């Protein structure tokens, strides 16, 4: 009866917190470097465009 | 056949030893018929004849 506020109500950056297993979902901090390696079948020749 | 009003553009090119370039040529022809294509520059080789 004195816990206060769980982390899903206090944590910054709009964090969302769950348990079993404990997780911090959808933090808004930083940037995600996404590297994509795509095959040549996907492309289309410039003349074909 | 005689050809007039010829314009040439290179949508994309690459010196990759395997015909890495393409050229598009617009033309106006007097009549239908086969025509010889020849590159007057040793530095550039054209696949089509």
């Amino acid at each position: 009866k004195e816990r206060g506020a769980s982390l899903q109500h206090t944590a910054p950056f709009g964090c969302q917190i769950a348990t079993n297993p404990v997780r911090a979902m959808n933090c808004a901090v930083g940037n995600m470097p996404i590297s994509i390696d795509i095959p040549d079948a996907a492309f289309t020749r410039v003349v074909d465009a | 056949p005689s050809l007039t009003d010829m314009s040439c553009e290179v949508p994309a090119c690459t010196h990759s030893s395997d015909f890495g370039g393409v050229a598009i040529i617009k033309y106006a022809a007097s009549k239908k018929g086969k025509c010889a294509v020849h590159s007057m520059t040793n530095a550039v080789t054209i696949r089509e004849a």
